[PDB]
């Protein structure tokens, strides 16, 4: 039950480290914005960034947290340097592809999926 | 005579390769003399380094001197003797002689699986 | 000398498809004037030389 | 062994009449008139060009094109639907269903193959152990729609029924080397 | 032989045709269904039954390596003719 | 004298055994298996902590000289614990040998990068990060080199499917390039292309 | 019957040029800096 | 091939080389497309007798690589060596050994 | 083949590296006329893509495809050489070099060139070693290594040709390299013509 650490050698300075991209993310979003031309607002773009740090805020690994830290570094990268496109940016808000709904009668209507 | 030009980009014709043979060969013994008695590595190194300058005394002669020393050009000598003096000071700085940090699962290099 | 014989070549080959309107007519289909052997002719009416 | 392409033995030295020639190289631009003369002697050449589509480029009995389903000359199907096509197919490009027929022939009920997805190597017909499958030398079938490349049993019969009288001479032409 | 549904589509020779009902057919509005004429059930149908005189026969197709692989089929049911399995010749053995 | 055996020369295997001991006894620290192979290879098996002086001791020794990394690569073995075999294949150009050199990892250790050894090193572990996951140590810019922008995923593992789980295309509504949730007009047909029987009786594994 | 085989004939094939062949072409330098300065010289008178 | 002596000799003079020996334009010289049938000979082991698959089994022969050193298995004044002895200088080429 | 532990025929072997040598010169081909393409002129591109059609015809005349093949499998090759090809090559490969001298003619003295190429992208040995250059890259560079010298396979270690270095490692020194080894192919090209061997074509083990 004892690894070697990556980065971290406990949660606190990994949630440190996690605090730091979501500042870098945070400033990034509004020049993102301004320089690709999206339809979307600088709330939106926020909003989808705290919404994928939520959906990783379940763990408590801190080498997965600090994989986790590197992985949204390097897309941070890709963002900073302009090599995500507008559909790389856009494929975040997934608004062309409808949503299965959650509730069984619908999952029971549309087919066997469960 | 002196050699026009080793026939290799980048590597510059020594004009004494004998004395610069000499002293890369020295320092790199002295160098082997701090490490363990029982170094593997530095028992091998002293053995390559003895019969390198060993030739380079024997020869006056640049040409004999790389076709006694099989190592391409004298100039591509004197870059793996200073090549091999760094790896001396990082061998040392590494201590490898040392037993095995860990042993690896039982079936890390079993193939097939 | 040749350019005399390479000049007959031409005006056999002016006029050794036929008439003037079988002259255009492989002129502007074919981009093509020379005269080759004709080695037959399918069913369907295309000449193969 | 090795040689050296661009190194140069010992020297020249210097002379007047060696120093005039450079000179009127580099002043008179030798190398580039005789770059214009082969040009030259080029445009005075014969043009490589074909008359397409009245003249058509040459080929082998090996040429591996369009895709067919052949017969024995009675008129029956080759095909015993066994699916080695299928199975060495590198693509997945052969989709096979078979059953027994009405006289109890072991024969195919769907034989596709989607050219969109076929890499044109002949494994299929290296493969066939009967000459069924084959590919016949037509290269001409482009389409406007992606469609007509998505080929079943009856357009690959219909393209053997077509090529026959091609296919077979390539065939005997070739059958020896293979 | 190529046969026509009562919708008017031709039946294949692996029986398929679509329904009056199915919506499939708009694929051959304005364009054709194809259908290989010549049905090869049929066309081994119309071959005579060779009459040869041994117990085994042996056929490879014809053509030799430019047919099926070599097979030999047992002649001994004087109420059945013996079917290659491959190129669908008939054989039968000639008592007389 | 069989014509359809390869021939076979001894001298290459013993060499080799000979200079897998040396580099063994000179590195007992990191080396945990030396092996030559029926094809007269050489791989040597190291601890992950010891790449770095492994890779420059060959690099630099005088009687090793592998001045040459062939190339640098990773294997999926998803059975043992550290299912990613790292594997460095190296050219002498003095000796006119080559030689493989193997280490181990999981997804969570990362193993140091031979950026400062070799300088292919840097595009051969952008790729195997991208392919594996396999993080590596002191790179200088360590990305993605293959895959798409915000491709997630490593490809090139064994659990992740040929497919993929996305597939692009363009939508007019949006006027862009779109990615769905992936469906094939035709599913990949897997084979079961196993004999039954065993073909080679020299690796047969003992019963458990 | 015979084993026919795409081979060589029994004689050989013919040398094949391989080497870099330049002309070697063109006047001396001499020559030609005579004829420029002989076309100045009539040009001006 | 049809090119007229004073335009044959105009590209020559303006090439440098003798182009007509050397045509890019295949006229005669290639084989003919019919070709006579082949006989292509059969391998070694074609032959009825002394030809069991075992003495000519060389997928088989394939062994495991032999550990040298294990940390398991063995559970650990001689000179230095090399993978191979040293690559011989290759010889200057007698053929053309400058452009 | 080192895999499975057999060995190909000696004329399969022979194919191949004939092939091999066929594929060098267009694959050399493609490379010095793109980059003269590259640079600015297109007239050698144009006539060694009408020598790469020619070779075209001779990939269609053995596999039926005239750049995808598959003719090399393990254990030799897919089919033998259909009846006149040798003949074909010879009468290619004899007036191939005439076609190079053009190519050099056009290219090499020309001072436009020689700006364009010379002491451009110049690497030193040791830094192509380093960053793990191979072929036309270390020999330009100076580097005296060639696979088929050093560890030959198949009948390269039967054929005899010279091997191309470069002095200065620029790019000048690399299109020599590549001029000079499309020539040592065409070298190549006719010994393995001459001593084509008969036999079989795949290896004799079902
Ligand atoms: C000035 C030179 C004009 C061209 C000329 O005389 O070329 C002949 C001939 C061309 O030599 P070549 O390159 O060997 O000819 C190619 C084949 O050998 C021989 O070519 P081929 O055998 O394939 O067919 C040749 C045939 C081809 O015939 C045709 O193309 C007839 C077209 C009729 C259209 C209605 O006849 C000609 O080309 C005859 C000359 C036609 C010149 C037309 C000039 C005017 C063009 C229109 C202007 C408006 O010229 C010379 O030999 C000397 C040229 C300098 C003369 C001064
Ligand atoms: C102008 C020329 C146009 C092209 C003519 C045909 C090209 C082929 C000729 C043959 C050939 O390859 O020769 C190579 C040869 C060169 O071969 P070389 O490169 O081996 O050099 C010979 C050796 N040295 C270095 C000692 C000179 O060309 C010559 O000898 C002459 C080239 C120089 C003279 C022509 C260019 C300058 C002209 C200036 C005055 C203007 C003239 C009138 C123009 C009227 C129309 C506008
Ligand atoms: C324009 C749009 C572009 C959108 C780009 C999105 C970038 C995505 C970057 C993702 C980066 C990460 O996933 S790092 C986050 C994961 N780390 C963790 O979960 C650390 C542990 N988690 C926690 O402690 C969580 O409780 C919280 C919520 C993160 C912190 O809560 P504290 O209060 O207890
Ligand atoms: S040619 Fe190859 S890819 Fe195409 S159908 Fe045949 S086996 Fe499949
Ligand atoms: S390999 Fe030939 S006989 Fe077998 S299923 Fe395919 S086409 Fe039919
Ligand atoms: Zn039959």
């Amino acid at each position: 039950t004892s690894v070697k650490p990556i980065f971290s050698r406990d949660l606190n300075e990994a949630k440190r480290r996690v605090r730091e991209l979501y500042r870098a993310w945070y400033r990034e979003v509004p020049n993102t914005v301004h320089l690709m031309q999206l339809d979307i607002t600088v709330k939106q773009g926020r909003d989808k960034v705290r919404e994928m740090f939520m959906k990783n805020a379940h763990v408590t690994d801190p080498r997965v947290v600090d994989l986790l830290v590197i992985k949204g570094k390097m897309e941070l990268q890709e963002t900073i340097k302009v090599w995500k496109q507008r559909t790389h940016v856009m494929r975040f808000f997934h608004e062309t592809e409808t949503p299965r709904p959650k509730d069984f009668l619908s999952k029971f209507y549309m087919g066997h999926d469960p | 005579l002196l050699k026009k030009t080793t026939g290799l980009v980048g590597l510059a014709v020594c004009d004494t390769p004998h004395e610069r043979l000499t002293i890369l060969y020295t320092k790199t013994l002295d160098i082997l003399k701090h490490f363990p008695k029982h170094a593997a590595y530095r028992k091998y190194t002293e053995q390559i380094t003895n019969e390198k300058l060993d030739m380079v005394k024997a020869e006056p002669d640049v040409k004999k001197l790389e076709a006694l020393l099989q190592g391409g050009e004298v100039e591509e000598v004197i870059l793996q003797a200073e090549k091999e003096l760094s790896l001396a000071r990082k061998m040392l700085k590494w201590k490898p002689w040392e037993p095995l940090v860990e042993e690896p699962p039982a079936n890390q290099w079993k193939w097939p699986i | 000398m040749e350019l005399v014989e390479v000049l007959k070549r031409g005006v056999q080959q002016v006029t050794g498809h036929g008439g003037l309107r079988g002259l255009l007519r492989v002129f502007f289909r074919a981009n093509d004037i020379r005269i080759g052997t004709l080695v037959g002719e399918d069913k369907y009416g295309n000449k193969y030389y | 062994t090795y040689k050296y392409v661009n190194k140069k033995e010992q020297e020249s030295e210097v002379d007047m009449k060696s120093a005039t020639d450079n000179a009127a190289r580099i002043l008179m631009w030798t190398e580039l008139i005789r770059g214009l003369g082969m040009t030259l002697s080029y445009l005075f050449r014969e043009p490589a060009t074909i008359n397409y589509p009245f003249e058509k480029g040459p080929l082998s009995p090996r040429f591996r094109g369009e895709h067919a389903l052949r017969r024995y000359p009675s008129g029956e199907e080759r095909c015993i639907a066994c699916k080695l096509c299928e199975a060495i197919c590198p693509a997945q490009a052969i989709t096979i269903e078979a059953e027994p027929r009405a006289d109890g022939s072991r024969r195919t009920t769907r034989y596709d193959i989607d050219m969109t997805k076929c890499i044109y190597c002949g494994f299929c017909q290296e493969a066939c152990p009967v000459d069924a499958i084959v590919e016949g030398p037509n290269f001409e079938f482009s389409t406007e729609t992606h469609e007509e490349l998505l080929y079943n049993k009856e357009k690959l019969l219909n393209n053997g029924d077509k090529w026959e009288a091609e296919i077979a001479a390539n065939i005997q032409a070739d059958y020896l080397y293979r | 032989g190529v046969q026509v549904s009562p919708s008017g589509e031709k039946i294949t020779h692996t029986g398929q045709v679509y329904d009056e009902k199915d919506y499939r057919r708009v694929r051959f509005v304005d364009r054709q269904k194809e259908v290989n004429e010549n049905f090869a059930i049929d066309l081994i149908a119309q071959q005579p039954v060779n009459e040869v005189e041994h117990r085994i026969i042996a056929c490879d197709g014809g053509g030799g390596a430019l047919g099926h692989p070599k097979v030999y089929i047992n002649l001994d049911k004087e109420t059945k003719t013996g079917t290659c399995g491959y190129c669908g010749l008939q054989f039968k053995q000639h008592h007389h | 004298k069989r014509p359809t055996v390869r021939p076979r020369s001894d001298v290459t295997h013993k060499q080799l055994s000979a200079f897998g001991e040396y580099v063994a006894e000179i590195l007992p620290k990191y080396v945990q298996q030396v092996q030559v192979s029926c094809l007269d290879e050489l791989e040597i098996c190291i601890h992950p902590d010891g790449v770095i002086p492994t890779l420059t001791f060959l690099r630099d020794h005088t009687n090793a000289q592998f001045k040459s990394l062939a190339d640098l690569t990773a294997v999926d073995v998803p059975t043992r614990q550290n299912r990613f075999e790292i594997v460095y294949n190296l050219l002498s150009l003095r000796f006119n040998s080559r030689i493989r050199v193997k280490t181990y990892a999981d997804e969570l250790t990362p193993i140091d990068s031979i950026v400062s050894v070799h300088i292919a090193a840097n595009w051969y572990e952008r790729e195997v990060w991208d392919m594996f996951g396999v993080f590596f140590f002191n790179h200088p810019d360590l990305r993605r080199i293959l895959t798409d922008y915000g491709f997630e995923g490593h490809p090139f593992r064994k659990d992740f499917p040929l497919t993929g789980y996305v597939e692009l295309r363009y939508d007019d509504e949006v006027k862009r390039v779109v990615a769905e949730p992936v469906e094939l007009a035709q599913e990949f047909r897997k084979f079961d292309l196993n004999s039954p029987w065993e073909a080679f009786p020299a690796y047969r594994q003992p019963p458990e | 019957s015979k084993v026919k085989q795409d081979m060589p004939p029994p004689g050989g094939y013919g040398p094949i040029d391989y080497k870099r062949n330049l002309p070697r072409r063109g006047l001396s330098g001499y020559s030609m800096f005579a004829v420029g300065i002989g076309a100045l010289i009539f040009g001006y008178w | 091939a049809s090119a007229t002596r004073v335009i044959q000799k105009l590209r020559n003079w303006a090439s440098g080389q003798d182009l007509q020996a050397k045509l890019q334009l295949r006229y005669q010289e290639i084989a003919k497309r019919t070709q006579p049938p082949p006989k292509l000979p059969v391998g070694p082991s074609h032959k009825l007798s002394n030809n069991y698959y075992c003495t000519r089994d060389g997928r088989r022969e394939v062994v495991p690589p032999s550990i040298i050193m294990s940390s398991q298995k063995a559970l650990v004044e001689k000179k230095a060596v090399t993978p191979a002895p040293p690559m011989k200088r290759w010889e200057l080429s007698k053929d053309q050994p400058y452009l | 083949e080192k895999l499975l532990n057999i060995q190909p025929p000696p004329r399969a072997q022979w194919i191949r590296v004939l092939f091999g040598e066929i594929t060098r010169i267009l694959n050399h081909i493609m490379a010095v006329t793109t980059h003269a393409l590259d640079i600015g002129a297109m007239t050698p591109f144009f006539w060694m893509f009408e020598e790469r059609e020619k070779m075209f015809e001779f990939y269609e005349r053995v596999s039926g495809a005239r750049m995808h093949a598959a003719y090399i499998r393990p254990g030799g090759v897919h089919q033998d050489l259909p009846l006149g090809l040798l003949d074909d090559i010879y009468e290619f490969s004899k007036n191939f070099s005439l076609r190079i001298d053009e190519v050099e003619e056009m290219l090499t003295n020309n001072r436009i060139w020689r700006n364009r190429t010379v002491d451009i992208g110049v690497v030193t040995a040791e830094d192509a070693l380093n960053y793990g250059f191979s072929g036309v890259m270390l020999r330009g560079s100076g580097i005296q290594w060639d696979l088929r010298k050093t560890q030959p396979y198949d009948v390269y270690d039967q054929v005899e040709f010279d091997v191309p270095i470069g002095s200065r490692g620029d790019c000048y020194d690399r299109y020599l390299c590549r001029v000079e080894e499309m020539r040592q192919s065409l070298r190549i090209i006719e010994q393995c013509l001459n001593k084509m061997p008969p036999g079989e074509i795949k290896v004799d083990d079902a």
